This record gives C-alpha cells, sequence and structure tokens, in this order.
C-alpha cells in the first residue's frame, strides 16, 4: 500500500498524488502494437496508467522481433498483439493488461461501439483508409485520439480532442500576484503598519512606493526614465554604511514588482467564449468555474482576477515574512469563497445541486485562475476536407524547403502511393529506382488535389523511398516518449497539450507543432 | 542472427542517399561490421542509461559496456525498466546487463560496476564511441577531460583518428537536452559549462537565524542540526536513503518548522531538500536517449550527418525542441590547444589565482590545487595542503610561468594556464 | 529597434532593444514580460550565447532576429 508511494515517487513529484489518481484510473487503447506502439505503451506502463488493451490483428514478423524490445524471436508467428501484452505486462505489476486478437478494421467494421471504454485511443503506423475511418467514429463518440507514425527517420504525430479544458496549467515561470499596482485594503493595512535588512522587499518597495505617489501623483508606469530613477529613490534609504542586501534586491525587483495586475490575455478569450456566455444543464465542470471567475472579476473582483496568494521568498525576519505570506493567503481565501458563491449561484441557475463541485477544485481553480487554458482541435477530417484544409499554414511553412513540414506532405504523399499501389515507397531493395519516379508523381497528385503551389526538393522523394517505410527502434522509442507524456497529460488534464500534428526529424534532430 | 531481423537498419546502410554524410559506402557489409567491430561505451545506467542500452541493441551494436556505480534503488522501477523489484539492491551495471543480454538474442552487453573516475586512458581508447547519461555535472566535466587526454597532437594537428565521440545525455523533470562532442573540434562540456543553471544555495544566515520556507527548515535540521547532536551515534554520517535518518530530520524538521511557525513540512519534501532529489519520468528520458542513440549510430555509420552539439526539450506546453550549434570557447580552459595565456594581475598576489579558478564562472573548479616549476602550491586534496595552508612571496617567484591546476575530479586532465 | 527572444517552450516575446542595451538589459527585459529570473537565462544567437555584459550590437542582433532561451540540464 505504502510501497505505492515509494516507487512513483520521482513522478509524483511531478504530477501529485491526485494526477497519479487520475493516472492509475484510466485505461488505454493502444491499436497497433509495432516499436512506437510498444514504446508509447510502455512509457504508459511504466508510471502505473490504470489498465491498457492492445487491439492488434497482425502476426508478429522477424523484422518486428527485430526492432521491438518487448517481443523476441521466440513469439515470431503468434500474435502480435497478444505477444506484446504479456511482456509489457511485466514491467508493472499494478497495471491490468487484456488484448484483442482483431484488426481495426475488424472492429471499426463489426463494433465500433468499442472504443467507447477507453480513456484514450493511441493508434500506431496506420493507413488513410483506417486513420480517417477511425479519427471519425472516436471523434463523434466523444473519444480523445491519438495517431503516431513512424517512418524512416521521421516521427509523426496527430493529436484529436475536440476540446480539451485545463486548469493546473503547470507553466514554467510566471510572474508573482503581489499586486502592489493595485493593491487591496489589508495588504495596504499592512504596509500602513510599517534591523533594517529584515525587511520583506515588497514592504521597501511598497513603502517608498507609497511616498513617491505624494510627491507626484504618479505611478512609475512610464518606464525607463521612472522605474530606473524610483530605484536611486530607493537607495536614498540606506542607513547608516552596513548591509541592505533586501533593499538592494528591492531594487533589481522594481523591474517586475510595479506592474504585475492585469488579466491575461488567454483568460479573456476564455470569458469570451461561447461555452462561458450562454450555459446549461449541459455545459461542464470547467466553463461554469470559468463564469463563475468572469462573475467574479465583473462583481467584487474589482476588475481582476482572485488574489493568488503566493510570494516568493525573500530576506527578512522570520516572522516578518510569515505575517505577509498571510496577508496575501487570507485575502486568496477570501476572493476564492468569492468566487464559490458566483459558483453555486451559477449551479443553482441550472439545477445541478451547489455541491456538485468540491472546495477542492474551487481553491485549485483560483489558484490557477491566470493560467488556464484550453485546447481544441480541428477533426482529422476537416484537415483532409478539400475546402477545409488549411492550405494557409503549409504554405506558410513551405517558405524554407527544409521545414519540417515538407514530411508532413511526403507522408500526404507516401499515404497517397499506398492506397494507389498497394505497397509503400521502395520497401524491397530494387523496388528503390522504379518508386522514386512512381513516388513524385503521388506528391503532385496530392498537391494538385489540394492545390498547394510549393516546391519539395526532389532530394526528400529519393529520401522517403530510401526509408522504406522502416520503423527504426530509437524513432520509434522517441516518438513514444513524446506520445506518452501527451497521453497523460490528457489523463491527468494536468498539462498543456501539444496543438494538432507534430513532427520530428531524425536527420536534423529538430520537430515543429502545426496548424492550430 | 535470423530472418528479417536486422531490416530495420540495412536499408540505412545499403542504401545509398541524398542526406547521407559525405563519407557514406552504401554496403551490404556495413551491418555485420557494426556488430562485430563497434565498441561502445555507455556510462550511467538508469533513467538515460536503461533506455540508451536497448536503443543502441537495437540499432546494430552487439559489443556494448555499461558503466554504473550505484546498485538498484525501489525508486528507480518507475523510469528503469531493465529493473525489478526482486533485482532491488543489486548493481544497476550487472542487472542492466544480465537483463538486455537476455532480451536481445545475441547482445553482449559488459558491465562495470565502478564509477567512471576509476578506469585510466588506456580503458577508455577502447570505444569508438561514448554516450553519458550522468546525473552530475562533475562526472561529465569529468569523463569530459578524459576523453580530450586521448587526444593526440601532431605537432600542432590534430589527429583524427584519436578523437573519441562523446555523446552526452540531460534530463531533469520534463526538460530534457542532448548533445555531440567531438573533444577538439566541436565545443566540450567544459564551454558550453555555463549553460546550466545556477545552484539554489540558502545563505546560512536564514537556515539558522530567519527561515521561511519549509525547505529551510529541513535543510537546518540536516546542514546543522544532525552535525550537532549525532542523532545516531557520534561519527556516523546522514545517510539520505535510510528512512530512519529521513524519519528523524523530518520530525526536527517538523518542530523547527513549528517554532517560526511555517507550515508546509511534508515526509517527501523532507527527502527532496535531504536527497536533492530531481523530479523524472520514463517519457522524457525516453527521448533524450533516443535521440543521442540515433546520433550514436549516425556517428558509427555515417548514414547521416551528426547533429550539431545540442538540442533542448520541454513536455510542459506542448512539444519544444530548440536545436542549435554552440561556439567552441577558443578559450576553453579544457579543450584549448594551448595553455590558457591568462594573466590575472602583476603585483596582486596569488590569492587571486584561487579564488579566480574557484569562483570564475567559466571554470567553476572545486577545491582547486596549483603546481608551479615541480613545487606544491597547496593542494585542498588533507596533510600536503596544511604543509602549506599558507603570500607575495611566490607571488613574484613565478616570474612572468605555467603554474599548473588539477581540481578534485572536475577534470581528470591537469590544466595548464600561463 | 524590436527583436524577439523565444522562450524555453517557444512563445516567443517580442522587445524593444536599441543596439546598445547590454546584453544584460535585454534579459531584464524578458523578465518584465514572462517573470523569468535573469539568473538563470541563457541567451543564444545564432550559435553564440549572448554575455550578459555586451551589448546587442556587440552581437550583430539586428531588426527582427531571434534569440532563443536556452538550457542545460543535470540529471540523468
Ligand atoms: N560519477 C558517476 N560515475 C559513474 N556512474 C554514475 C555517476 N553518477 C551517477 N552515476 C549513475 O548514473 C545514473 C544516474 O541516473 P538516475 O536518474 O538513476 O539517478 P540517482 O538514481 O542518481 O538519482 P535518483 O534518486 O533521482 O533516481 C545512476 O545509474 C547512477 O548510479
Amino acid at each position: 500500500k505504502l510501497l505505492k508511494e515509494q516507487k512513483y515517487d520521482r513522478q509524483l513529484r511531478l504530477w501529485g498524488d491526485h494526477g497519479q489518481e487520475a493516472l492509475e484510473s484510466a485505461h488505454v487503447c493502444l491499436i497497433n502494437a509495432t516499436a512506437t506502439g510498444t514504446e508509447i505503451l510502455k512509457n504508459l506502463v511504466l508510471p502505473g496508467i490504470g489498465s491498457f488493451t492492445i487491439i492488434d490483428g497482425n502476426q508478429v514478423s522477424g523484422e518486428d522481433a527485430g526492432n521491438n524490445f518487448f517481443l523476441q524471436r521466440s513469439s515470431i508467428g503468434k500474435n502480435r498483439a497478444e505477444a506484446a501484452m504479456e511482456f509489457l505486462q511485466e514491467l508493472n505489476s499494478d497495471v491490468s493488461g487484456s488484448f484483442v486478437e482483431e484488426s481495426p478494421e475488424n472492429l471499426l467494421d463489426n463494433d465500433p461501439s468499442f472504443f467507447c471504454r477507453f480513456t484514450v485511443v493511441v493508434a500506431t503506423q496506420l493507413p488513410e483508409s483506417t486513420s480517417l475511418r477511425l479519427a471519425d467514429v472516436l471523434w463523434n463518440s466523444q473519444i480523445p485520439l491519438l495517431i503516431c507514425r513512424t517512418y524512416g527517420l521521421v516521427g509523426y504525430m496527430r493529436i484529436i480532442i475536440k476540446e480539451h479544458p485545463v486548469i493546473e496549467s503547470h507553466p514554467d515561470n510566471a510572474l508573482e500576484d503581489l499586486r502592489l499596482d493595485k493593491p487591496f485594503p489589508e495588504l495596504r493595512e499592512h504596509f500602513q503598519s510599517y534591523d533594517h535588512s529584515h525587511t520583506p522587499w515588497i514592504v521597501i518597495i511598497a513603502k517608498y512606493l507609497a511616498q513617491w505617489y505624494s510627491e507626484t501623483n504618479g505611478r512609475i508606469p512610464k518606464t525607463y526614465k521612472e522605474k530606473e530613477d524610483f530605484r536611486d529613490l530607493i537607495r536614498q534609504g540606506i542607513l547608516k554604511p552596513e548591509d541592505e542586501e533586501n533593499f538592494e534586491e528591492a531594487i533589481k525587483n522594481v523591474n517586475t514588482a510595479l506592474n504585475t495586475t492585469q488579466i491575461p490575455s488567454s483568460i479573456e478569450d476564455i470569458f469570451n467564449d461561447d461555452r462561458c456566455i450562454n450555459i446549461t444543464k449541459q455545459t461542464p465542470s470547467f466553463w461554469i468555474l470559468a463564469r463563475a471567475l468572469k462573475e467574479f472579476v465583473a462583481k467584487e473582483g474589482q476588475g481582476n482576477l482572485p488574489v493568488r496568494g503566493t510570494i516568493p521568498d525573500m530576506i527578512a525576519d522570520s516572522g516578518k515574512y510569515i505575517k505577509l505570506q498571510n496577508v496575501y493567503r487570507e485575502k486568496a481565501k477570501k476572493d476564492a469563497a468569492a468566487v464559490g458563491n458566483h459558483v453555486a449561484k451559477l449551479l443553482q441557475s441550472i439545477g445541478q445541486a451547489p455541491e456538485s463541485i468540491s472546495e477542492k477544485e474551487l481553491k485549485l481553480l483560483c489558484s490557477n485562475s491566470a493560467f488556464l487554458r484550453v485546447v481544441r482541435c480541428r477533426s482529422l477530417a476537416e484537415e483532409y476536407g478539400l475546402d477545409t484544409i488549411n492550405k494557409d499554414e503549409i504554405i506558410s511553412s513551405m517558405d524554407n524547403p527544409d521545414n519540417e513540414i515538407v514530411l508532413y506532405l511526403m507522408l500526404r504523399a507516401v499515404d497517397r502511393f499506398h492506397k494507389q499501389q498497394g505497397r509503400y515507397p521502395g520497401v524491397s531493395n530494387y523496388q528503390v529506382e522504379e518508386d522514386i519516379g512512381k513516388l513524385k508523381s503521388c506528391l503532385t497528385g496530392f498537391l494538385q488535389e489540394y492545390g498547394l503551389s510549393v516546391m519539395v526538393k526532389d532530394d526528400y522523394v529519393h529520401e522517403f523511398c530510401r526509408y522504406g517505410a522502416a520503423e527504426p527502434h530509437t524513432i520509434a522509442a522517441f516518438l513514444g516518449g513524446a506520445a506518452a507524456q501527451e497521453v497523460i497529460k490528457i489523463i491527468t488534464k494536468q498539462f498543456v497539450i501539444f496543438n494538432n500534428t507534430y513532427i520530428y526529424s531524425g536527420m536534423s534532430q529538430t520537430s515543429a507543432t502545426f496548424q492550430l | 542472427d535470423w530472418e528479417g531481423r536486422w531490416n530495420h537498419v540495412k536499408k540505412f546502410l545499403e542504401r545509398s542517399g541524398p542526406f547521407t554524410h559525405p563519407d557514406f559506402e552504401p554496403s551490404t557489409e556495413s551491418l555485420q561490421f557494426l556488430l562485430d567491430t563497434c565498441k561502445v561505451l555507455v556510462i550511467g545506467a538508469g533513467g538515460l542509461g536503461c533506455e540508451l542500452l536497448k536503443n543502441l541493441a537495437l540499432s546494430g551494436f552487439r559489443q556494448i559496456h555499461v558503466i554504473d556505480m550505484d546498485t538498484i534503488d525501489v525508486s528507480n522501477l518507475n523510469r528503469q525498466f531493465l529493473f525489478r523489484p526482486k533485482d532491488i539492491g543489486r548493481p544497476k551495471a550487472e542487472v542492466a546487463a544480465e537483463f538486455l543480454n537476455d532480451r536481445v538474442p545475441n547482445c553482449n552487453v559488459v558491465p562495470h560496476f565502478n564509477k567512471i573516475q576509476d578506469f585510466n586512458d588506456t580503458f577508455y581508447r577502447q570505444f569508438h564511441i561514448i554516450v553519458c547519461g550522468l546525473d552530475s555535472i562533475i562526472a561529465r566535466r569529468w569523463i569530459n577531460g578524459m576523453l580530450i587526454s586521448l587526444l593526440n597532437y601532431e605537432d600542432g594537428v590534430l589527429d583524427p583518428s584519436s578523437i573519441v565521440p562523446l555523446i552526452d545525455g540531460g534530463t531533469e523533470g520534463f526538460k530534457g537536452n542532448a548533445r555531440v562532442i567531438l573533444p577538439g573540434m566541436t565545443a566540450c562540456i567544459e564551454c558550453t559549462l555555463e549553460l546550466y543553471p545556477p545552484q539554489v544555495n540558502f545563505p546560512m544566515a536564514t537556515i539558522a537565524s530567519m527561515p521561511r520556507l519549509p525547505e529551510h527548515c529541513i535543510e537546518y535540521v540536516r546542514m546543522l542540526q544532525w552535525p550537532k547532536e549525532q542523532p545516531f551515534g557520534e561519527g556516523v554520517p546522514l545517510d539520505g536513503d535510510d528512512p530512519e535518518h529521513i524519519q528523524w530530520i523530518f520530525q526536527k524538521s517538523l518542530e523547527r518548522a513549528s517554532q517560526y511557525n511555517i507550515r508546509g513540512v511534508t515526509y517527501r519534501l523532507t527527502q527532496g531538500v535531504v536527497k536533492r532529489i530531481i523530479p523524472a519520468v520514463a517519457s522524457t528520458n525516453a527521448v533524450i536517449a533516443a535521440v543521442c542513440a540515433t546520433e550514436v549510430f549516425k556517428i558509427a555509420t555515417s548514414a547521416y550527418i551528426p547533429l550539431n552539439n545540442y538540442l533542448v526539450f520541454n513536455d510542459v506546453d506542448g512539444l519544444y525542441t530548440y536545436t542549435f550549434e554552440a561556439e567552441r570557447k577558443e578559450n576553453c580552459p579544457a579543450c584549448s590547444q594551448l595553455p590558457q595565456n591568462i594573466q590575472f594581475s602583476p603585483s596582486a598576489k596569488l590569492q587571486e589565482v584561487l579564488d579566480y579558478l574557484t569562483n570564475s564562472a567559466s571554470l567553476q573548479m572545486k577545491s582547486p590545487a596549483i603546481t608551479a616549476t615541480n613545487r606544491t602550491l597547496y593542494l585542498q586534496s588533507v596533510t600536503s595542503i596544511e604543509e602549506r595552508t599558507r603570500k607575495e612571496l611566490g607571488l613574484v617567484d613565478g616570474q612572468e610561468a605555467v603554474a599548473d591546476v588539477t581540481t578534485p575530479q572536475t577534470v581528470l586532465f591537469k590544466l595548464h594556464f600561463t | 529597434m524590436l527583436i524577439k527572444v523565444k522562450t524555453l517552450t517557444g512563445k516567443e516575446i517580442e522587445i524593444d532593444i536599441e543596439p546598445t542595451d547590454k546584453v544584460e538589459r535585454i534579459k531584464e527585459r524578458v523578465e518584465e514580460k514572462e517573470g523569468i529570473p535573469p539568473q538563470q537565462q541563457r541567451l543564444i544567437y545564432s550559435g553564440k550565447q549572448m554575455n550578459d555584459e555586451k551589448t546587442a550590437a556587440d552581437y550583430k542582433i539586428l531588426g527582427g532576429s531571434v534569440l532563443h532561451l536556452v538550457l542545460a540540464l543535470r540529471g540523468g
């Protein structure tokens, strides 16, 4: 019981126990179990993911056991799906593995409603026909799809989730919400209330700021001429010759400290979203909280979001720093309830009981108020639609023949070449020559069907023929790594998923996300 | 060794190509060669190591050596797939090889229950390529030296066949970085030494006088309270991994927190502070390792152009990977063909040469030692320093050179600055 | 002059800098908009890694040139 915490410690320090909780309760569906699929699942099974089900219809080929760390020679001939399962199964005795000896097509036919049992479906190495067909069934069923693909040294990976809102965003570096610019009563009262180094740098700036208010009425918002001079003002406060490390700290801080309050563009866009404005019994948990926030801003929020309530460490007396901390903590807890009320009121004007939303969800939503983020993915169909193909972005990128997007087109090309031919560009060693021409005839055929006036160095055509649809492990591995994490981001609703197609190039050892 | 096995590799070795590296020769023999002759050392066997070994094994490498000083610990089982709970307590390096030489038919991995600093040039000259997956900087720096000392200079000219490609891997949470090195051509580890963040170091003052964060309490109960009232007998060190130790430190940090009433002390955090833990998960390692892996295969087969010494990775907000070509500092304390012709004063003494080496953000050496011309001008490395923990006397004796340094494991080499 | 310094998550913020502003200042500009302590910023313009003691001009930074925040990591 307490042996699990010891096990997943190093990862609990990333997404907490609650993340783990969510993860340990998911259920992933890995479509094809090749190198890529296998690597992905591996990076999930270890983290302790709830359970998984491998749906593969193929049989283990020699070349399969050759690039798979979860398939031995001994398993050649058996069912790739079953075979793989048994090995990954070994990685973690706390994960429940299952398999299906049938193909995806065979399922999308005889029983589409199957994938509704899954949290996320991860499809790997799929042909157009099947990709489109699945990315659809799943889309209607409201299931998150993650299509990953390894081809030569190109890692392809497209995510498909209609809408994915996230509260705990986890951002690397953000501006503190000290809000000295638009201070609140308690804080203000705190400042009025004022061993010299033992003084929080804020107070130091708050005091010398309060003074600058009289000798001007100003705000120090001008920037270059003022902020600088404000500092000089802070130096003219150093005690008879001594220390003032915090003072100097205060100074350095003046570059930030001034304007820290304002509602983040990203949030406004949420606030202004139709889902946030027109609410219904249909509206999901998240959005209500969004409106519940907007309402706070309008009313007792006096224009801005709730106070975060966390303050950076700073050279200060023990009890002094704390008291200051509490000032913020308390304010935050109040604004907390405030937003809490609007929530209830909303939940009421809809039916769901005011206890339909936990205090935990609330106190969290507030702390990350300024970091909320929503992601909507264009259905797969829309990207393959003739009138809908976001061809502005494609061309926009192609202004550098060495832009990862080339690889995208190439795949589309190859995929065309496949539907058309029945095999991929040069699988066998002789088909190379022959196919090179045949392939280009498809790259073009493709580029015209959509009307894309772009230049694809002939080299990329030879190259892909060279790849011979090979699934190099070091590539499948990379992809399985990045993919695995996205699957988690989705399950934990804990970070920000990349948006729309992702492309990795082995040759250049470079990547790029795309359209949206 | 069986039908169709290496197909996912032949296609890059048997077939010619557009982006193919110049020196590339498309052959049917290329593969077998790699499998038989190419010796590759893999430093470290945890997170990266494991992943690295796997990748290398299935890329077409047979002769692989793994070095690693640690012994498997339960808390590795969440990302170091080559280990199982039953294997706990065993030599990482050992198990690593044990498992891999089994899962992958004819692989021939050789473990080395050692810490890289145990071997000398003789040993490393053996390999063609070396990949790192170390969890410290020193180590990296150290192996960085060792790999340079192998460089052979023919009267100013570098002998191409004296350079051992060193691919390095870095991880830390969802962020990671991978680089390629060709000591004596590409920027070394010591070159891009400042790309590493500043280690958060608490001023003892606050830790004993004015705590504010739960961290400051723990750090106290560790950095001071333990060494004071010898918790588990006198002389006995603080074994970060020994529960009863942390439990105590936890308990004491819990009481300290209460004194200055700082909330936020959790066992998990007591461990964090004490062990200086770095959050990690499979996801990331997989990525970085999978990159270095490829590079090695590139370098070894020359089937593509080796990455240009750098790549940063980040999972927190979508996927992001900047790939750039770091410049080789023409004055690298390490990869500098000639000595470090750098005078730090004329009249001003030699207390001004230790503090320079020790603090200059470009050397950052740890407890160094200066040699002159061959008299020892104190080396903190114990009784040979006391006879000199002691000056403008020799502050002139040096003339106006080739004072000579060597830091405790900082580098395996002997640094020569003038 | 208007330069863009792509963060470590590729956000890419825009900045106003005159070819005389020490690199050191270029960082404060980033911290102002992103809250990224200058202490832990490592800028990189076409290979060269900005020394916070030189000037934007010192590195030939001009117009819409892109700078990259970068990092090296310890773990493994
Ligand atoms: N100087 C060194 N020389 C040889 N091997 C080393 C050296 N430093 C670290 N290693 C090995 O490198 C690996 C470091 O990766 P790992 O993520 O497992 O760190 P730990 O296991 O060091 O840290 P953690 O407790 O966070 O898992 C380990 O296998 C370790 O024993």
